[PDB]
């Protein structure tokens, strides 16, 4: 915190940045050395942890030690400055020109978000929309978890032609935390065969040299290839990458977390800059402070959260669900948050579930209303109340999340029915400083997670930081509250993932880099005693020793405890059966791989 | 004798009293400053937008709103150097003609037609999201509210943003009215029927307003001291029942016991205590002074500035119900000279811990500031402001205050800092 002023204190460095830590892995995929034993950590801990991970977002690199760009780097920090010159190319010409963002999972629900956003902001001024988002998926994947539909870097191409059809200009900002997603990787090379009207960026966290270097199957390159070729054209300043190192997630893998909260950090910063100048670096410190004043003030309520994340501890080992219900944009938030349960910490839909203020109409999809594709697409405080409250009972937990500037009339009157049912009511609360809660609310609530907000002198753009800094805020406090509950609930053997569902060749290889750091085995025996386990069958035969990793995902995403099983049959020497066998045998899927462990 | 003298000697407070009224004051202005704990602190110390940074914006800057009949006037007021780098202010306006449907219309549709007139001259002088002090002067014809109400018009609206504490009081409309006359003035203060402080605070202070640099306003609101209970061994037995019976039981102690809307009643229920010891009016007192409110404030300054044949003493006392002796009326002024003693000690209290504070912040061994003040009981009641200024010159050691009162014949709010800009101007 020596080269630029910051507001708060982030934690020293840091063994990740040395390059003889875990250097098999790149960055996004290393374990967090803060978070070595996250997994026997009471709710408090858990926030302090967490809110640990979540700062060395805003470290600062020691350029005299040669290690990783930081975010508060004087290349990144120009990169954001050149794309937001660009962007202002986009916005003076709204009529052929257009800025498109995509990604996976998480990066293409945040991509949606900040599409919404900026068009809200343009909308404020008169202005037409001149933001699409882009999402493997497509839409359905705002409401479920569809990890599969990330290995195409075909349909990734075609999307991106479809949607800049007739568009003469067009920026395109590709996400991947990550460098892995062949998705974001189509898209970038259609970008650069069309250079005259695409300006391709890709947003990530890892270096160029540490993307995936696998040939993508089913095409002609892998995404280090690809990436180079954007870094060729970025010395050029024909295309851009920002790629600022943030540091491994407090949960290995799991980029929904740092990933998703430096991604929404880095191009809200950069594209507020753009509609500012409508450029120096005075102004992206400026916008970066008010997100690390947005980190003092969700963790100075550590109390609060390490309140709510027991409680829907407690509700998950009742059989319980936990309901999120949000209000606004803060509502989007929610649903991210309670989508990512499915795929990450292998939870039935109904576990967790999100609802916004009001409906799809306030998610802006471009598909429109998808309530028809079945029951957990009723996505409203509507449908919530006439389908989801009338069967929930007193073990289960529901959340509300809304400012003092919403409607505190329909709020009062939600929680009367509620208490109906059931008696956990958390309520996570923004204000802007200095409103205050009513006592109406303030006792009928039992515990609130209140946030007041610092007022904002940045002109016009000032309303728009407040947003960001309650999306990010509530983001930070429901990442930090699902994935403390599930690490309560015992889903986490060290720092990251054991047991989860092998749904894309992202995972796949990362069941094999499991393998590999729990065993001392190699790659070459790793990927067998994962085939092992997938087919069943003892010996591999030949079609399947010779099928594609593609086949293998399709082979094994009806199968569970596949990892664990492979885990355990290779760490004792023992048949896949005799490992199936010793699993259902042991209390848990962590006590059976400890036991095995020596 | 001795027997009034026991019980009128409750409100009296020695200098050291005084001097942990008024560090037990700054605490709570510092326990306010702080974002932790602004939620739960009695005093608020909220942010305003009068403030002099770096973005241009000076103490002085204003937009004045002046509705009457089916005109609406939008007042731009601009503080700052010319040529020479000499202190200068500047004036402009414009008129608008409020629709004959929107003044029937609901409250809705008359703050969207204001909403439309601000934005419109606002773009017009290429000043809508400088986030001016705002005020409001309304006269509608013969046939939270009004903030809350403009709020609603601009969310509605959505082309520029507005806070809850855009709207100044009477208490920074004060400090701003005494600034263009005297620079030196960065404190304004009001001590009528309620009592409210504000002052220039420095920015890196001010944890509620994300800026490091400058100066700003702060209003207290510091009527709410003492509400967590760090009053409570303050406040006599008849503060207690004063409290008990209002219509707010255990919000707003301090105000309640300087300010002059619970002043007669003060004085009542002392006066009532007197009578049940046989002290005072034979033992016996008419049933109207046995009712709430029924000894008003305005009594207790005629009393204090009667002659000693207590001309008007008697008069108000025979309007009551009650022949009183002449001892008896020395009784009563003793009475009232008691409770309007202790609200004008306290008040100074305040005020001087405000004052240290703000020596103590800016470095200086010699803090050279004026004091803006009003209020119906520091301009009209006799004693009470030299009672007043000689106390916080006793307790502000250090510093060099000066006394200005607000012009009168001008009004409160916008109308007051309208006028003394356009008087400023020209
Ligand atoms: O959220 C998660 C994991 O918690 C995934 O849905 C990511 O969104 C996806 O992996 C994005 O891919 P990358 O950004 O890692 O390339
Ligand atoms: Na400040």
């Amino acid at each position: 915190t020596r080269k630029y002023q910051h507001v708060i204190e982030t934690p020293d460095p840091g063994k990740w940045e040395l390059a003889g830590y875990e250097e098999s892995l790149p960055i996004s995929e290393k374990s967090n050395p803060m978070t070595r034993e996250l997994d026997k950590a009471d709710p408090s801990q858990l926030v302090q942890l967490l809110r640990d991970c979540d700062a060395e977002i805003f470290q600062e690199e020691d350029e005299n030690l040669i290690h990783y760009h930081r975010l508060y780097s004087e290349s990144v920090l120009k990169t954001m400055g050149d794309v937001a010159k660009r962007v202002q190319e986009v916005l003076k010409n709204p009529d052929d020109s257009l800025v498109v963002l995509s990604g996976c999972g998480t990066s293409g629900r945040l991509a949606l978000l900040l599409a919404n956003s900026f068009n809200g902001l343009l909308k404020g001024l008169h202005k037409t929309p001149c933001y699409c988002y882009i999402m493997s998926g497509g839409d359905r994947s705002i409401v479920t978890s569809q990890e599969s539909s990330e290995d195409n870097p075909q349909l990734g191409a075609q999307e991106l032609e479809k949607v800049c059809e007739g568009k003469k200009n067009v920026l395109f900002i590709g996400i991947s935390c990550g460098l892995s997603a062949p998705f974001i990787a189509g898209q970038l090379d259609f970008c650069m065969r069309h250079l005259d009207v695409y300006l391709p960026v890709l947003v990530g966290f890892n270096p160029v040299s540490m993307a995936r270097n696998e040939r993508i199957e089913g095409w002609h390159s892998s995404f280090r290839q690809v990436a180079e070729r954007l870094q060729t054209l970025h010395d050029s300043q024909k295309g851009f990458i920002l790629n600022p190192a943030v540091g491994p997630e407090g949960v290995s893998g799991s980029s929904r977390m740092k990933g998703g909260s430096a991604t929404k950090i880095l191009l809200e910063t950069l594209l507020l800059v753009a509609h500012k100048a409508e450029v120096t670096e005075k102004c992206l410190l400026e916008i970066l402070r008010t997100y690390e004043r947005a980190h003092k003030v969700t963790y100075s309520q550590s109390k609060k959260i390490a309140a709510l994340m027991k409680q829907t501890a407690t509700s998950l080992q009742k059989k319980g669900h936990l309901y999120i219900l949000g209000w606004g944009t803060l509502g989007l938030v929610g649903i991210m948050d309670a989508v990512e349960c499915v795929p990450t910490y292998q939870a039935d839909w109904r576990d967790v579930r999100g609802f916004i203020t009001g409906g799809y109409h306030s998610i802006e999809n471009k598909e429109g209303d998808l309530s028809s594709l079945g029951p957990q697409f009723s996505i409203s405080h509507e449908d919530f109340v006439k389908n989801v409250l009338p069967s929930v009972s007193e073990t289960d937990t529901v959340l509300l999340i809304f400012t003092l500037d919403d409607d505190l009339n329909q709020i009062e009157k939600l929680v009367a029915l509620v208490k109906e049912k059931t008696s956990n009511i958390q309520v996570i609360c923004h204000a802007t400083a200095g409103q205050y809660l009513p006592n109406s609310l303030k006792k009928t609530i039992p515990s609130i997670i209140g946030l007041t907000w610092p007022i904002l002198f940045l002109e016009y753009e000032g309303a728009f930081i407040q947003k960001f800094q309650r999306e990010l805020s509530t983001k930070w406090i429901l990442d930090t509250v699902t994935s403390g509950a599930y690490t309560l609930r015992g889903k986490i053997f060290r720092n990251f993932m054991v047991d989860f569902k092998i749904n894309n060749s992202k995972l796949f290889h990362r069941a094999t880099s499991v393998l590999q750091r729990l065993t001392g085995q190699s790659q070459q025996r790793c990927t067998e005693v994962l085939l092992q386990s997938i087919y069943g069958e003892q010996t591999l035969s030949e079609q399947i020793r010779n099928t594609t990793i593609a086949g293998h995902v399709e082979a094994a995403a009806s199968q569970d405890k596949v990892l664990p099983v492979a885990i355990v049959s290779l760490l004792r020497s023992c048949t896949i059966q005799d490992s199936r066998s010793r699993i259902n045998s042991s209390l848990s899927i962590r006590s059976a791989i400890e036991s095995s462990m020596n | 004798q001795n027997e009034v003298d026991q019980i009128l000697s409750e409100f009296h407070l020695q200098e050291e009293d005084l001097h942990v009224l008024m560090c037990r004051m700054q605490a709570e202005m510092e326990r306010g400053l702080h974002l932790e704990t602004n939620e739960e602190a009695s005093v608020k110390m909220l942010p305003t937008y009068v403030r002099s940074t770096p973005d241009g914006s000076e103490v002085g800057d204003f937009l004045a709103l002046d509705l009457g009949g089916t005109n609406f006037r939008v007042m731009l007021v601009k503080v700052g150097e010319d040529l020479e780098g000499q202190w200068k202010v500047e004036t402009k306006h414009k008129m608008y003609s409020i629709p004959v449907d929107a003044m029937t219309g609901t409250a809705e549709m008359l703050f969207d037609y204001i909403a439309e007139c601000i934005s419109d001259y606002l773009d017009q002088q290429n000043m809508k999201h400088k986030k001016l002090p705002l005020g409001f002067t309304f006269s509608f014809p013969v046939r939270n509210n009004v903030v809350g109400l403009l709020r609603d018009a601009i969310k509605r609206r959505g082309d520029f943003e507005m806070d809850v504490v855009a709207m100044v009081n009477d208490t920074v409309a004060t400090m701003i009215s005494c600034y263009y006359e005297d620079h030196h003035c960065e404190v304004g203060l009001i001590v009528g029927t309620g009592c409210n402080a504000c002052y220039m605070e420095e920015m890196s202070n001010v944890e509620l307003v994300e800026g490091e640099e400058g100066r700003m306003c702060v209003n207290t609101e510091w009527g709410a001291f003492g509400d967590t209970g760090e009053l409570e061994d303050f406040r006599l037995e008849y503060d207690r029942v004063v409290d008990e019976a209002s219509l707010n039981p255990g919000q707003q102690l301090y105000e309640k016991m300087i300010g002059g809307k619970y002043m007669g009643e003060l004085v009542r229920l002392v006066l009532i205590k007197m009578v049940n010891e046989n002290l005072l009016f034979g033992g016996e007192s008419s049933e109207k002074l046995k009712t709430r409110g029924a000894f008003e404030t305005q009594f207790v300054s005629q009393i204090e500035a009667d002659t000693s044949d207590f001309k008007q003493t008697l008069n108000i006392l025979r309007t009551l119900g009650v022949q009183a002796t002449i001892g008896d009326c020395h009784a009563v002024r003793l009475a009232c000279e008691s409770v309007s003693t202790r609200a004008a000690i306290m008040c100074s209290a305040g005020l001087a811990g405000i004052l240290n504070r703000m020596r103590q912040s800016r470095r200086e061994e010699l803090l050279r500031i004026t004091v803006g003040v009003d209020g119906s009981v520091y301009k009209l009641h006799p004693s009470f402001k030299d009672k007043f200024h000689a106390t916080v010159l006793k307790l502000t050691s250090g510093c060099e205050i000066t006394f200005i009162q607000s012009e009168e014949g001008s009004g409160r709010g916008a109308a007051l800092i309208s006028a003394v800009a356009y008087k400023m101007a020209v």
